[PDB]
């Protein structure tokens, strides 16, 4: 029926950090302007791909208990939930924060990026599914601090304490749920069923990467060799 | 290793 102070107090941590994540309007302007080339539509994928990451690392820095975790599990978490983060935020950015003309323009240069339609097409699918459920942004921002502190995540030393901040963030999702849906018992059910999606583009993710040879213009060091 | 190791650790 309501929350608790303390989950208040979580749910405020997490939002306001949230709330302060932004994708410049200099990288947003360029869909608008550069040249319509595979080199060029790639280039902004680039620029919106690092932008995705400072972003990520930005956020996880200041969840509740983030900073309280050994040094080496802080790391773990970021390397193992940098995709599905990414994803995640891809399909608000997409669906959300571009207007209509932006993200129309978007689809189109990531579709003319020179990447195969095996990745492309679970992409927009997901973000097609995702936008069904009308997710709000406390919904976003619960469901992106979940991914981060997944305790299942390869090479975490303590799993147990990554479990204790994970399991106060599904109960505040789940509570809110209750809240706001009432005559909706599933809908915290449809919020899980978008974290398995997002663990299959662990997969395609990494053959895509995999796909683009050394000489090719999307071989990418920066961002390859976080996976590589 | 080396970029999320920078953000992270980074003020
Ligand atoms: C922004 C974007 C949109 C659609 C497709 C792609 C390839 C991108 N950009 C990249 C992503 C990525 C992301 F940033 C968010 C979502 C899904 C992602 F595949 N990952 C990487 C890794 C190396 C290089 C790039 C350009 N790249």
């Amino acid at each position: 029926m309501e929350l608790t102070p303390d989950q208040q107090t979580l749910l405020h941590f997490i939002m306001d950090s949230y709330n302060k994540q932004r994708m410049p309007q200099e990288i947003t302007n360029k869909i608008l302007k550069e040249a319509f080339s595979a080199e060029e539509n790639f280039l902004i994928l680039t620029e919106m791909a690092t932008n995705h990451v400072q972003v990520l690392v930005e956020f996880t820095k200041k969840l509740p208990g983030f900073q309280t975790l050994d040094h080496e599990d802080q790391i773990a978490l970021l390397k193992g939930s940098a995709v599905e983060a990414m994803f995640l935020r891809s399909a608000e950015i997409f669906n959300k924060k571009l207007p209509s003309g932006h993200s129309d323009l978007l689809e189109a240069r990531i579709r003319n990026s020179g990447i195969s339609d095996e990745y492309i097409t679970p992409m927009f699918s997901f973000y097609k599914s995702i936008g069904e459920l009308k997710m709000t942004q406390e919904e976003y921002a619960l469901l992106t601090a979940i991914v981060i502190l997944s305790p299942d995540r390869q090479y975490i030393k303590d799993r147990e304490a990554v479990e204790k901040l994970q399991e106060p963030l599904l109960d505040v999702l789940q509570k809110l749920c209750k809240i706001h849906q009432p005559e909706n018992p599933q809908h915290f059910a449809c919020l899980l069923g978008r974290l398995t999606e997002l663990r299959t583009f662990n997969h395609h993710h990494a053959e895509m990467l995999m796909s683009w040879r050394v000489n090719d213009h999307k071989f990418t060091p920066l961002l390859c060799e976080i996976w590589d | 290793h080396q970029l999320l190791r920078y953000l992270l650790d980074k003020d």
